[PDB]
RNA sequence: GGAGUCGGCAAACAGACUUUGAUCCGGAGAUCUCUGAAUGGGGGAACCCACCUAGGAUAACCUAGGUAUCUUGUACUGAAUCCAUAGGUGCAAGAGGCGAACCAGGGGAACUGAAACAUCUAAGUACCCUGAGGAAAAGAAAUCAACCGAGAUUCCCUUAGUAGUGGCGAGCGAACGGGGAUUAGCCCUUAAGCUUCAUUGAUUUUAGCGGAACGCUCUGGAAAGUGCGGCCAUAGUGGGUGAUAGCCCCGUACGCGAAAGGAUCUUUGAAGUGAAAUCGAGUAGGACGGAGCACGAGAAACUUUGUCUGAACAUGGGGGGACCAUCCUCCAAGGCUAAAUACUACUGACUGACCGAUAGUGAACCAGUACCGUGAGGGAAAGGCGAAAAGAACCCCGGAG
RNA sequence: AACCCACUCCCGUUGAAAAGGUAGGGGAUGACUUGUGGAUCGGAGUGAAAGGCUAAUCAAGCUCGGAGAUAGCUGGUUCUC
RNA sequence: AGUUGAGAAGCUUGCUGGAGGUAUCAGAAGUGCGAAUGCUGACAUGAGUAACGACAAUGGGUGUGAAAAACACCCACGCCGAAAGACCAAGGGUUCCUGCGCAACGUUAAUCGACGCAGGGUUAGUCGGUUCCUAAGGCGAGGCUGAAAAGCGUAGUCGAU
């Protein structure tokens, strides 16, 4: 089971926004993700009159890889990691500090 | 000047065919010599 | 092929050897004619492609019991 | 003929300028048809379907043209096509 | 069109669902060669539902 | 299982799929065009033309089955010819083709060496052909030894480059006897064993599950790196994450897991086979011509057979390197038998004082491809932006270059 | 004349062409010329015979194997004191 | 670039480069290249030289175009006409037509093209095949022969020219 899922709450450890904090927008393959208000880049795309038309400078995020976030833990306020819990019926994803359920 | 290759396509495949190589013991082995080479083309 | 019929000899090979013992392929073919036998159980003549050997057994055995060894390993006479 | 062969022969109508013409000045249509579709196949199927009363089909096969690209030499399928001659006045609408 | 559903039917009305998916088959390619369609899945959706009647009516016996 | 997905080059634009469980992974099942042993008959492979039976239409057909040859058994029938033999039909079961090496046979070179060359060598090699199996073959003394004894076959180390053999030239080359791997024998007054089912249990295999421990500071685009202090260990020289990570991710050590298929080892019921009937006759021995034995006719014993002959019956027969006498030791002309042994086209795991794009496979890339040849056949070149496309909006010269 | 052939000169020889061209030349109802399909081949075929031809290759084709044949013969053999 | 040794060589630094290197002493080599008419790529000299492929032959006007000796049209010249015209078979396989193009191909330029891209185009009871029949020849149930592969051949069934 994926550790960092989509519409998370994770936290920005290493690169350069080391520090911010986001939502997991899009789980890219190879181990890559999408996070909201991070890794901000400009795009600059021809608006060629060829095939209709097309737009000027954009701005989207970047996608940076999957270990350089961390799942928020919104009671001690820090990166924590995570680990997988005894079932009942289902696994449950709990923090490793605190072992306390995630959501 | 008259050249040593005049095309036909009858005498082509009666020749070099694929149902003239396997009548003989000696055009089944250039089969199975070309299916071991990994030929794509295996008959004119 | 030259094979007798009532007992499998075929043709061999060997070597041709001159007085200076110059060595040459040859072959040794069984002594084999075709010859009809009375075979009283049927009123009929059988005929079949046997070496010499071959009627020599055929005179001792007799020949009701030699045509059975042939039936049983499937000979086509 | 089974009806489930009768879905499986015509594929769809021929657009070309060519087609249009026929169309108009001699009630005649083009349809692309399956490459195994004999004339009398495709005459008992445009009836059974479309509420015609065909009088003459005639039919044609047409090659794949083959192009040219980088990593060899690639080619289109072959089809099949035919013109299907209706009596003096009806349309064939879908 | 799940196979669960399609085992509660007969033979003799097993036969006419067949029959009309290749009128729906049939109608969605008319609609193809002239360009005219906006609701391209469907071509391989009816595919897929005539593979399912077949196999459903192979399992009878 | 647990949330994304509609394979890749290869991106884009639409249509969609779904926590009422998708894509994905494993077991089983269904469908499975035409050609190819190709098998209804032909044929220039991927094409052409049919027949019979059952069912359905009414027009110029549809659906499902079958129809090659040969071998074996069986039922019917029936030529010269009276009877029956050959033959002719219909049924059932089996074979056919492919595959890199290994195995057992059939046929079988030459270059070369001898500083020339014939005998000899290379060599029973290369090559061609035929069968079988996961192994094959050989196997239970008519064997050796030497008057003391051993005890089926197969493979490894010695004996030993020794005794022999050889235009006694170049060369070829044992055995006895020792040390080991494996352990096993049983039948023709009918056995061990081997198949195929039906059972009694166990173990593996075809997917998966959990899996511990790091914070602060400096440089820097980015920290895993500097400095300081901790924690985990049956897990510390694994891979990659924006530079060098035991504690970021996937993993690792270590424990768990199979609706259902495959395999193996297992007890006991059955059927079949072993199987040749009754201890071995055209057999042992002999003459001529060959082959094999390390042994090339040599004092040349022994095995095998193309031609021709040809015994005795346990007070009998074979062998002990010409031959004879005495002693010793075995019982041929009927069979079955595992392990130790050979190989890897194929799959998985790990490793390397192996290569790093003229190297390593001919081939890192759409390579047995492009290209060359009528054909068999021959056979290339061609890797790297950046951490992330953020792959250059907009203006000017220029042919809307 | 067409068609088949190739006696002379010159050009061309890195050619327009790995055997031609322009001028003349021989046969042109025959032992003639030609299309299509078929048969014979490597110590073998075929030859009105030149050892000629058998896919631009012939006093023994091409291709793959024995094979890295053999070469008392040429050539080459890489840093320092 | 400077410097140190008798030599193969060593060391220290400026610039480029952007992630790996290996002291000392031992251990293994695919361990040192100017030659082999050596092998594979790249690039020189000849040299801006020979040649631009039948010596039927071209001259103006207009148009388009960034740009016309070569493109399209018009007037006027030349050449073939038992072909240098038209049609079948073999062979080839989209070269056919239209719209948009000029990087490369065209022995020069190109607005043109048998060139690039994308669409379109081949309609049969009588034409040519197939189905029917056979020639040379091929294969060939049984059969005869042959170490094995296999050879020949009967019934038969393929094979047009
Ligand atoms: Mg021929
Ligand atoms: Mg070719
Ligand atoms: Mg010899
Ligand atoms: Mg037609
Ligand atoms: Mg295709
Ligand atoms: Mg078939
Ligand atoms: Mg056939
Ligand atoms: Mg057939
Ligand atoms: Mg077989
Ligand atoms: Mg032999
Ligand atoms: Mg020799
Ligand atoms: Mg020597
Ligand atoms: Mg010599
Ligand atoms: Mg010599
Ligand atoms: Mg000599
Ligand atoms: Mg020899
Ligand atoms: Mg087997
Ligand atoms: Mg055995
Ligand atoms: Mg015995
Ligand atoms: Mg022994
Ligand atoms: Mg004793
Ligand atoms: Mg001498
Ligand atoms: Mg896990
Ligand atoms: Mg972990
Ligand atoms: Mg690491
Ligand atoms: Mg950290
Ligand atoms: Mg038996
Ligand atoms: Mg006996
Ligand atoms: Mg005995
Ligand atoms: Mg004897
Ligand atoms: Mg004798
Ligand atoms: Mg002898
Ligand atoms: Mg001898
Ligand atoms: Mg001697
Ligand atoms: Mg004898
Ligand atoms: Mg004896
Ligand atoms: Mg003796
Ligand atoms: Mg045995
Ligand atoms: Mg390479
Ligand atoms: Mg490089
Ligand atoms: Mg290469
Ligand atoms: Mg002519
Ligand atoms: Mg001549
Ligand atoms: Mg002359
Ligand atoms: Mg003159
Ligand atoms: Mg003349
Ligand atoms: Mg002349
Ligand atoms: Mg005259
Ligand atoms: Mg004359
Ligand atoms: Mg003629
Ligand atoms: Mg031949
Ligand atoms: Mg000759
Ligand atoms: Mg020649
Ligand atoms: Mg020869
Ligand atoms: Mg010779
Ligand atoms: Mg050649
Ligand atoms: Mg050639
Ligand atoms: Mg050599
Ligand atoms: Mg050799
Ligand atoms: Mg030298
Ligand atoms: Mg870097
Ligand atoms: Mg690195
Ligand atoms: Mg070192
Ligand atoms: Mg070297
Ligand atoms: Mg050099
Ligand atoms: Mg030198
Ligand atoms: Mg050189
Ligand atoms: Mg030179
Ligand atoms: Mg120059
Ligand atoms: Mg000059
Ligand atoms: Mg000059
Ligand atoms: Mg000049
Ligand atoms: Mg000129
Ligand atoms: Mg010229
Ligand atoms: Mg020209
Ligand atoms: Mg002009
Ligand atoms: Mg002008
Ligand atoms: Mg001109
Ligand atoms: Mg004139
Ligand atoms: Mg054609
Ligand atoms: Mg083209
Ligand atoms: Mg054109
Ligand atoms: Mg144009
Ligand atoms: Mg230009
Ligand atoms: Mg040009
Ligand atoms: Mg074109
Ligand atoms: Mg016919
Ligand atoms: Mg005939
Ligand atoms: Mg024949
Ligand atoms: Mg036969
Ligand atoms: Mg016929
Ligand atoms: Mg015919
Ligand atoms: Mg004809």
């Amino acid at each position: 089971m994926q550790k960092i899922r989509r519409d998370d709450e994770v936290i920005v450890i290493a690169g350069k926004d080391k520090g911010k904090r986001g939502k997991v927008l899009k789980v890219l393959a190879d181990d890559r993700l999408v996070v909201g208000g991070v890794n901000l880049i400009k795009r600059h795309t021809k608006p060629n009159p060829m095939l209709g038309q097309q737009g000027g400078i954009v701005e989207k995020e970047a996608p940076l890889h999957v270990s350089n976030v961390a799942i928020f833990n919104t009671e001690t306020s820090k990166a924590d990691r995570v680990g997988f819990k005894v079932e009942d019926g289902k696994k449950i994803r709990v923090f490793k500090s605190t072992q306390k359920p995630v959501q | 000047m008259k050249r040593t290759f005049q095309p036909s396509t009858l005498k082509r495949a009666r020749v070099h065919g694929f149902r003239a190589r396997m009548a003989t013991k000696n055009g089944r082995q250039v089969l199975s010599r070309r299916r071991a080479k990994g030929r794509k083309r295996l008959t004119v | 092929s030259r094979v007798c019929q009532v007992t499998g000899k075929g043709p061999v090979t060997g070597n041709n050897i001159s007085h200076a013992h110059n060595k040459t392929r040859r072959r040794f073919l069984p002594n084999l004619q075709h010859h009809r036998f009375w075979v009283e159980s049927e009123k009929r003549f059988v005929r079949l492609r046997v070496s010499a050997k071959g009627m020599r057994i055929i005179d001792k055995r007799g020949i009701e019991a030699v045509l059975a060894d042939l039936r049983a390993r499937g000979e086509k006479f | 003929m089974n009806q489930e062969r009768v879905f499986k022969v015509l594929l769809g109508p021929h657009i070309s300028e060519k087609a249009t013409g026929l169309a108009d000045g001699k009630s005649q249509f083009v349809f692309k048809v399956a490459t195994d579709a004999t004339k009398l196949e495709i005459k008992k199927a445009v009836e059974s379907l479309f509420s015609v009363k065909v009088q003459r089909v005639t039919t044609l096969n047409v090659k794949g043209k083959t192009k040219r690209t980088a990593r060899g030499l690639g080619k289109r399928n072959d089809w099949k096509k035919a013109y299907i001659a209706l009596q003096p006045g009806q349309d064939l609408d879908f | 069109m799940k196979a669960n559903e399609l085992r509660e039917k007969s033979v003799e009305q097993l036969n006419e669902q067949l029959l009309g998916l290749l009128r729906d088959q049939f109608n969605l390619r008319m609609q193809k060669a002239t360009g005219q369609l906006g609701q391209s899945h469907l071509l391989s959706q009816v595919k897929r539902d005539i593979a399912r009647v077949k196999t459903v009516l192979n399992q009878q016996a």
